């Protein structure tokens, strides 16, 4: 809070930390992408598309 | 070089050449595999077969003759081969073949043994012979339902199916006299083969002319014969080219030139005057490829071969060559034009004039059947040398921009692309 309750310390804090946070997310998606891409997508058969695959 | 033709009862075309040491005669009717059906495919093949067999062979080499045959799409054609002195003895092979004993090579021990050795030919074709069964299967799904789809050696299973009265059902249909043309080259004269011929008369079945049917077209598709256990990639590609008596029949024969053929293992073929090789060397994109304007009587492919053991980078293969194809259309040089006029005139000398007769006799049967005359060696190269950079141009812009494309393969494709990707590299993006 910085503080004894809820209030100028807090609600400016929260503003910058709203802002830097999605950044953080984007960073995440990128190992979210990287760790799909070592085995790809599944698919709806729910066994293995290396048998035909399509750009 | 002279192309001397004249019509009695019997159409009579030579061609006449001096020194020769040899000379070869015989009939090529106006009819191939493009006039058989999915069910009876084959029996041309089976025809040349036995014209060809140990027992008609046999009586020919006695007297010092030899045998030569060959099936193709628009035409057939059987041809005797001897010495400038027995150009008569042929003459009464031919005849006894095909009147006297139009049913003595029908026998059903020949028919058999014949049967037999199509079977274990055409099967060995399609176990080994990759490069011509992708060629094949490209006119099979290029021309899909129509006439040039059908296999000049035929399916083995409308082979194994076959029967003696379909040989004769189609002989009776299309060794006609209207639908053929009795050749003669070597170093006979004219003269001299026209009077042996209108010696002996009957006509045997005048009149008569063979079936029609629906007229061939181009279809935008493929077909993938994947083979992982294959060590290589054969791929064919194509448009839909020119027919033969075409405006253009010239034109695209030598933007096919351009582009030419390569055997990256032959130390002169890497050197040659094509963009493309800057492109597919670096990495060794392939062990050889080839461009060809394949022309029939009702259409045509224009496009490539190729064959390849980097099966990780057939994707770049692909896009170099068709880039290179987009070039026809919006940057030629005329230096490029001009490289492929003289190349052109060697190639289609080399063919026209080699020392080996037989090949003049198709030539020239095959020619006179759909054109009723040929075309002078001489008249050729004065057409070739007449086209310019702006002819190229607006062909290929016909032929070659934003259109279908037909493609074949067999071994390890899996690296080969969906058609849409291809398809779309026939063009590019502009302003
Ligand atoms: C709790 C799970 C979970 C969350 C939340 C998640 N993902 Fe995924 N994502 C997956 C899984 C698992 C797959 C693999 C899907 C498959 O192939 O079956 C996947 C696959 C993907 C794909 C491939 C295409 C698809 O939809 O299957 C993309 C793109 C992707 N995620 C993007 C994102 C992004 C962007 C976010 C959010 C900011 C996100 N994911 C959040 C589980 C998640």
């Amino acid at each position: 809070w910085g503080g004894f309750s809820v209030s100028n310390p807090t609600i400016q804090r929260f503003f910058a930390l709203h802002y830097l946070v999605p950044f953080i997310i984007a960073a995440m998606v990128i190992m979210h992408l990287m760790a799909l891409h070592i085995h790809g997508s599944s698919n709806p058969l729910g066994i293995t598309g290396n048998l035909d695959r399509i750009p | 070089a002279e192309v001397t033709q004249l019509s009695n009862g019997i159409v009579v075309a030579t061609e006449h050449n001096p020194s020769a040491h040899t000379a070869s005669v015989g009939v090529v009717f106006g009819s191939g595999a493009a006039n058989e059906n999915p069910y009876n495919n084959g029996v041309s093949n089976l025809w040349k077969n036995i014209f060809l067999s140990k027992e008609n062979s046999a009586v020919a080499a006695k007297e010092g003759l030899a045998l030569s045959s060959n099936i193709s799409r628009d035409f057939q054609s059987y041809i005797v081969s001897s010495l400038p002195g027995s150009t008569d003895k042929s003459l009464d092979f031919l005849n006894q073949s095909f009147i006297q004993q139009k049913a003595n090579l029908l026998s059903s021990s020949n028919f058999e043994a014949t049967k037999k050795s199509v079977l274990k030919q055409v099967q060995d074709f399609e176990d080994n012979d990759h490069p011509n069964r992708v060629l094949e299967h490209l006119h099979s799904t290029a021309f899909q339902n129509t006439p040039l789809s059908l296999p000049t050696r035929g399916t083995l299973e409308s082979l194994e199916n076959l029967v003696v009265a379909d040989l004769e059902s189609f002989a009776n249909n299309h060794f006609l006299n209207s639908n053929a043309v009795v050749v003669g080259t070597g170093n006979i004269k004219h003269e001299d083969l026209v009077n042996s011929i209108e010696s002996k008369n009957l006509s045997l079945q005048t009149g008569t002319k063979p079936v029609l049917k629906k007229k061939a077209a181009f279809l935008g598709s493929e077909v993938r014969l994947r083979d992982d256990t294959l060590p290589k990639a054969w791929i064919s590609l194509a448009v839909e080219g020119e027919p033969v008596n075409s405006p253009n029949y010239f034109v695209a024969k030598l933007a096919a030139q351009i582009f030419g053929s390569y055997n990256a293992f032959e130390p002169a073929s890497r050197l040659q005057g094509i963009k493309l090789l800057d492109n597919i060397q670096e990495y060794q994109l392939c062990d050889n490829f080839n461009h060809f304007s394949l022309s029939y009587k009702d259409s045509g492919l224009w496009g490539f071969s190729t064959a390849t053991r980097n099966v990780t980078m057939i994707d770049d293969l692909i896009h170099f060559t068709l880039k290179q194809w987009n070039r026809l259309t919006i940057s030629v040089t005329d230096t490029e034009v001009e490289r492929a006029k003289s190349l052109l005139k060697l190639q289609l000398g080399q063919l026209y004039e080699s020392g080996n007769p037989v090949n003049d006799a198709n030539l020239l049967g095959a020619e006179v059947l759909i054109k009723g005359s040929k075309l002078s060696l001489g008249e050729a190269f004065k057409k070739i040398d007449a086209i310019t950079v702006k002819d190229v141009k607006a062909w290929a812009g016909k032929r070659l921009w934003d259109q279908d494309i037909a493609i074949a393969g067999t071994g390890q494709i899996e690296g080969l692309l969906d058609y849409m990707r291809i398809r779309s590299d026939m063009s590019m993006m502009r302003w």
